[PDB]
RNA sequence: GGGGACGGGUGAAACAGGAUGAUCCCGCCGAGACCGCCGGCCGCGCAGGCGCCUGCCAAGACCGCCUCUGUCAAUCAAGGGCGAAGGCCGGGGGCUAGAAGGCGAUCAGACACCACCGUAUUCCCGGCCGUAAACGGUGCCGCCCCGCGGCCGGCGCGCGCGUCCCGCCGGCCGCCCAGGGAAACCGGGAGGCUCCGGGCUCUGGGGGGAGUAUGGCCGCAAGGCUGAAACUUGAAGGCAUUGACGGAGGGGUACCACCAGACGUGGAGUCUGCGGCUCAAUCUGACUCAACGCGCGCACCUCACCAGGCCCGGACGCGCGGAGGACCGACAGCCGGGCGCGCUUUCGCGAUCGCGCGGGUGGUGGUGCAUGGCCGCUCCCAGCCCGUGGCGCGAGCCGUCUGCUCCAUUGCGACAACGAGCGAGACCCCGGCCGCGGGCGCCGCGGGACGGCCCGCGGCAGCGGGAGGACGGCGGGGCGAUAGCAGGUCUGUGAUGCCCUCAGACGCCCUGGGCCGCACGCGCGCUACACUGGCGGGGCCAGCCGGCGCCCGCCAGGACGCGCGGAGCCCCCGCCGUGGCCGGGACCGCGGGCUGGAACGCCCCCGCGCACCAGGAAUGUCUUGUAGGCGCCCGCCCCCACCGCG
């Protein structure tokens, strides 16, 4: 969805925030958007755009992270669009660090 | 010291061109 | 800005103050600005001072102290660290610490 | 030795405010037995868990004395 | 006078000094400066300034007062005097430093800093000069203005009474509530001011040009004081706030640091990579950590490079051509390593198409400094944020703390902060131990360990010790924040922008060669230098996880089979006996094999027995199943490990 939009020549910013709600609508605890390339410019920046927690470190990455590569190739060069949704809760594993506690 | 050593600078320009002055009295 | 009130020198009262040197650069340095500090320690180390007591034939005498009043120009003192470049808050204490 | 950490340390102290008399005050086991009820406090993994209970023996034992 | 070899100097030095005896020590002596330590949030002076001891002279502020006068006052162009240092003039003086000068070391060059010698000067008297960051960067006189201090000089009060105490006046000051200000800050004002008016003088009006030109006045001069314009320009500047740097101060921390030790390397031979060298080509990236057994085995391929030689496998679309004939094939001989490649020849062949124009597809071609992606590195670290409040006019800070604890921004404690998050940890993997269920094969799920307990020392987080227990205080790994960086890669890819080479090709194949060439210098290694060892036989033994039989062969291996099996070190006994020796196996002369299309690759066997007797300046890695020692497996591979991963 992000590299269909990014080819509809939206300004990237509107279009990271966007795809970001419609994982906040999908009740993710966050999602993190990096664009790298080049942006308009012959020197590349990557453009993070991320809302909410999203967490990076140990096993849980691999089940509660989702992560999404898409090498869209824009006129100037290719940029990289790489999309991460973190749902905290799925109806199988658990964060093993949060303590409900009653 | 850049301004003091302009202050120099002018001083030896100045005495310089009193000189020239002198010549044609 | 101005650093300190003090203007880095003790003057109050005064136009000029008498130049002292530093004692390791050489450089005159007004009587108020110099670091100043008294020392007072024994003639020989206290490693030493052993055994110079045990050494003296005399049947009283202790190793006589030596006294002298070192002044240090700014730059000898920072570089020597007989003083510190303090924070904005601390550079007020005044009272002799550690 | 063993520094706890805010998760293993918040933690012992909700347990403590909570509950009084079922945690004792040099009684792992027992400490590691109420701290395992289940809903009344859930903290997943034994590791983390028997840590939590460790903690919790040791506030326990501060407050008897006082 | 003494005594004896160097002394100075420095960051290290070097030029000077010293048997003409220096330095050093003492006894003296001359000269000229200078007034130490006491010496200050001391004091005095109109400022500049002011510090030996005595004597003298004139003054000065402050204070006290029921003394005198009676506004005699405030500030001030013009005008007068004074005015650090340096300088100048006419004399004196000449110790010390020391502009100039010269010099030794530097460095590309320093003529500079640093060392040495040194003239003016420094110092005195008589004049000039008239300048200083001459500062509190704050004119002068006057008023009210908030506490808490210190010092200073008078004066008075209390008290038994001491350099006590409380005040008063005057001076020097610190901190400061309001108040102000763009803040810094000031509050004995920079307060009482947009709510703007006590009095008097001075000065400024964006940055430069320029304190220049010119005229004047002044000076012996140097120069002072006064003082433009033409012209040029979008900022210059103030004070704060984040960062980024510092060749700054602290704290902290880590065997990619050290300590205490270890085992090393650098010294030899070789192995491999790197530079250079040499070439037809020695294809290339990579050059501190963070290039250099690195881009997981180069006879061929790989392969990008060289010497040659085929081939369209140029799609689609249009204008023309061609079907009795588009296009390519071919025997034999020549030529050519060889190929119907070409050539002689004369046969085939069947629109899969030719040609012109467009327009492709492919390229281990370039550019990683156009890029995606992915790794390295900072990071074998511990930071990174937010919501609400507080403080700021704000940028913002606080939280996120100069204290303690930790392995850790790990927590405690203090505290305008209070709570959350991400990273840390938790988690995941394997291991030791107990149980359960299963069992072609030990392999599925659950417990267990938590600084729990105990003794100290601690508010504390924890800091040592003691057991109990497979297991003890981060077991051996994976994962990895926020930001990054012109790290590396276009040569891993149907990742890619741009130049796109595009047919006598940089496409794609085949052969031959190189990538391995070697006066040399280096990195990772291996094998050594032996008696804690080599050399013979005898036991025995693993784990990642694991095939063998039989016959022929000294072997290396080969033939023919089947369904299956395992190290070295070490130990035990002989032997050699300090000899470059049976230590060491480098080089080289036969051979015998292997794998392939083909050695140049490897293996083996009989010679041949190099250096090296422990490694210079240096440099590495390391804390218990650890270093080291010892083998084994796999990765890549036709063959082959001195490599890597285990």
């Amino acid at each position: 969805n992000l590299r269909a939009k990014l080819e509809e020549a939206m300004p990237i910013r509107r279009a990271a925030y966007s795809i970001i709600r419609t994982a906040m609508r999908a009740g993710a605890a966050g999602c993190e958007v990096i664009v790298a390339g080049k942006l308009r410019a012959q020197r590349a920046r990557a453009n993070k755009f991320k809302e909410g927690c999203l967490i990076s470190t140990g096993h849980p990455k691999r089940i509660f992270l989702a992560e999404a590569t898409r090498h869209i190739k824009m006129r100037q060069g290719v940029i990289g669009v790489k999309v991460r949704i973190y749902n905290p809760n799925i109806r199988g594993a658990v964060m093993p660090d949060k303590i409900e506690i009653g | 010291m850049r301004a003091k050593w302009a202050k120099k600078r002018m001083r030896k320009l100045k005495r310089k061109r009193r000189h020239m002055k002198a010549r044609s009295k | 800005p101005v650093k300190r009130r003090n203007n880095g020198r003790s003057k109050y009262n005064c136009g000029h103050t008498n130049i002292v040197r530093c004692q390791n650069c050489h450089r005159c340095v007004p009587k108020d600005k110099v670091i100043k500090r008294f020392t007072i320690r024994n003639i020989v180390d206290n490693t030493i001072a052993d055994d110079v007591l045990n050494a003296c034939v005399i049947q009283g005498f202790a190793i006589p102290k030596l006294y002298n009043k070192v002044q240090y120009c700014v730059s000898c003192s920072i570089h020597n660290h007989i003083v510190r470049v303090r924070s904005r808050e601390d550079r007020k204490i005044r009272t002799p610490p550690k | 030795g063993k520094v706890r950490t805010k998760t293993i340390k918040r933690a012992a102290r909700k347990i403590v405010e909570n509950n009084y008399e079922s945690l004792k005050p040099k009684d792992f086991q027992n400490n590691k037995a109420i701290c395992s009820k289940r809903n009344v406090a859930i903290i997943p993994s034994k590791r983390l868990r028997n840590k939590v209970a460790g903690y919790v023996t040791t506030l326990m034992n501060r407050v008897v004395k006082g």
